[PDB]
């Protein structure tokens, strides 16, 4: 929730889950998937794209 | 209780309405249901009696 108003990212968006209810919600395990892609490529990245 | 404010979705990083910047979607958005949809996203008119 800190990086959420930091307004020092270029995309920050969240599926599913809001992005204001992660702050106090527990979870089970948390991946991490680093990559680096091109511009126009970061729509792709989404739940239901092709 | 009727509600015709046309203002925008404050609840984001950059506060809306003030500057405009990101997480700033427009509230009253437009529908656009096709007669080669599905059951589900055909429209009704709904008739309530208070």
């Amino acid at each position: 929730s800190v990086l959420y108003n930091s307004a020092s990212f270029s995309t920050f968006k969240c599926y599913g889950v809001s992005p204001t209810k992660l702050n106090d919600l527990c979870f089970t395990n948390v991946y991490a998937d680093s990559f680096v892609i091109r511009g126009d490529e970061v729509r792709q990245i989404a739940p239901g794209q092709t | 209780e009727r509600d015709i404010s046309t203002e925008i979705y404050q609840a984001g990083s950059t506060p809306c309405n003030g500057v405009e910047g990101f997480n700033c979607y427009f509230p009253l958005q437009s529908y656009g249901f096709q007669p080669t949809n599905g059951v589900g996203y055909q429209p009704y008119r709904v008739v309530v009696l208070s």
